């Protein structure tokens, strides 16, 4: 995250840190005790599917304070329409091997209904984006969880305000600033874009892609979660299948 | 179609019914109050609420 601030410990309690062989991979969002939403592209280069870990209640990577809960990732479900190395349909649904225990430091973000998200949440201007990604483009990643408030743009306005880039589809949205001051970065990929409405926070986006980080003339691009509600809900009602990776039909 | 306008006055979810009828609903871990619009937690850790801020 560039140009944000430290998320005070426990104020981003749905944030997930994904690790592979103990190394930082991506962020994610806890949506109930057993399911995490992240970005499909986070898994393009995985070879060691059995060494994928989700950590909830994380804040400072340098110390163990006892609020962290680590769980093995049992399943990573990606839409059939996602193509590795590209941008469209950038979403993954992760099933934890054992549920996390909800505490003051581990709480799910609400996955909203599609109608509510498209009719109401899509018009809330500012939302929070968070992660342990780069503090600067071509710079070091953060030791403490960072958070940034970003405004959402209508896609016609994103195209007009942007200066061989991929298309911004109906499965995406732009948010952020074009002056190079504030953005989420590659290390934040998979993390939440969380929207507040009438006293409750909801999942509206997933940190997905862009050019560098906080580069002038470019906004951050986020997966438009509202397009996947029915897809996610059906999968959460499904029984686990052997093997970690699962490609599921979309729609 | 009351739900498209200011969320039909619902705090969370809104369902349009035949005629001038509307039903507000809530996410799991919340119940609808008798006002027919407000959602109150039914569990210790409802989604989308931050405990250290709620307890403050
Ligand atoms: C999908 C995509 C992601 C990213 C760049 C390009 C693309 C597309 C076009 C090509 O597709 C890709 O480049 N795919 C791809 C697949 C795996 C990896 C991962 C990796 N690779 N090596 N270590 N980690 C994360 C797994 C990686 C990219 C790393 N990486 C550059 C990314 O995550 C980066 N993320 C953001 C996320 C948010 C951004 C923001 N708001 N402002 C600026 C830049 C941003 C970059
Ligand atoms: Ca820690």
């Amino acid at each position: 995250i560039v140009g944000g601030k430290v998320c005070p410990k426990g104020e981003c309690p749905w944030q997930v840190l994904l690790l592979v062989n103990g190394a930082q991979l991506c962020g994610g969002t806890l949506i109930n005790t057993i399911w995490v939403v992240s970005a499909a592209h986070c898994f393009d280069k995985i070879k060691n599917w059995r060494n994928l870990i989700a950590v909830l209640g994380e804040h400072d990577l340098s110390e163990h304070d006892g609020d962290e809960q680590s769980r093995r990732v049992a399943q990573v479900i990606i839409p059939s329409t996602y193509v590795p190395g590209t941008t469209n349909h950038d979403i993954a649904l992760l099933r934890l091997h054992q549920p996390v225990v909800l505490t003051d430091h581990v709480v799910p973000l609400c996955l909203p209904e599609r109608t509510f998200s498209e009719r109401t949440l899509a018009f809330v201007r500012f939302s929070l984006v968070s992660g342990w990604g780069q503090l600067l483009d071509r710079g070091a990643t953060a030791l403490e969880l960072m958070v940034l408030n970003v405004p959402r743009l209508m896609t016609q306005d994103c195209l007009q305000q942007s200066r061989d880039s991929p298309n911004i589809t109906e499965y995406m949205f732009c948010a952020g600033y074009s002056d190079g001051s504030k953005d989420s970065c590659k290390g934040d990929s998979g993390g939440p874009h969380a929207t507040h409405y009438r006293g409750t926070w909801y999942l509206t986006g997933i940190v997905s892609w862009g050019q560098g980080c906080a580069t002038v003339g470019h906004f951050g691009v986020y997966t438009r979660v509202s397009q996947y509600i029915e897809w996610l809900q059906k999968l959460m009602r499904s029984e686990p299948r052997p093997g970690v990776l699962l490609r599921a039909p979309f729609p | 179609l009351i739900c498209v306008n200011e969320n039909g006055g619902c705090e969370q979810y809104c369902s349009d019914h035949t005629g001038t009828k509307r039903s507000c609903r809530c996410h799991e871990g919340y119940s609808l109050l008798a006002d027919g619009v407000s959602c109150t937690p039914t569990v210790e850790y409802p989604c989308g609420k931050i405990p250290i801020l709620e307890k403050r």
